[PDB]
């Protein structure tokens, strides 16, 4: 299910990014 | 701040970096943060882009379903940047695939989603000023 995969990776990348601020 | 202005300026910036001129401190911070996000994760954005299968028929549902997943467990400023970058990917794919009219639609969808679903969180967490404060050291 394409959007679930995309959204999951965007969340992972989002959380890694914000946790590096 | 006006969320519509933020969306329009962000989309124009992202498209202009690809050579496409689309007729339409916060802005500079979001621009830099999104560029930094993109360059960290090009492999993931490339896979995302290859699976997008963008057509006028599928675009709205694609956007809505991805954004729903993106905020399923809540919101943080990283998710906000990813929201803009994902909208940017759809816009870039739009012009690359000779569907430039979709850019106007994506800008509408991003503006209305910000105003409806993210405004309360943004204000509760200090407004766009808080995002500028948070990312300022990274500029
Ligand atoms: O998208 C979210 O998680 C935040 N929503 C709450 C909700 O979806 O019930 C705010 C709103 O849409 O008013
Ligand atoms: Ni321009
Ligand atoms: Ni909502």
């Amino acid at each position: 299910w394409l959007a679930q995969r995309l959204g999951r990776e965007l969340r992972r990348l989002s959380d890694e990014f914000v946790d590096s601020f | 701040y006006d969320n519509r202005e933020i969306v329009m300026k962000y989309i124009h910036y992202k498209l202009s970096q690809r050579g496409y001129e689309w007729d339409a401190v916060v802005h500079l911070t979001l621009r830099q943060a999104g560029d930094d996000f993109s360059r960290r994760y090009r492999r993931d954005f490339a896979e995302m882009s290859s699976q997008l299968h963008l057509t006028p028929f599928t675009a709205r549902g694609r956007f809505a379903t991805v954004v729903e997943e993106l905020f399923r467990d809540g919101v943080n400023w990283g998710r906000i940047v990813a929201f803009f970058e994902f909208g940017g990917v759809m816009c870039v794919e739009s012009v690359n695939r000779e569907m430039s009219p979709l850019v106007d639609n994506i800008a509408l969808w991003m503006t209305e989603y910000l105003n409806r679903h993210l405004h309360t969180w943004i204000q509760d967490n200090g407004g766009w000023d808080a995002f500028v404060e948070l990312y300022g050291p990274s500029m």
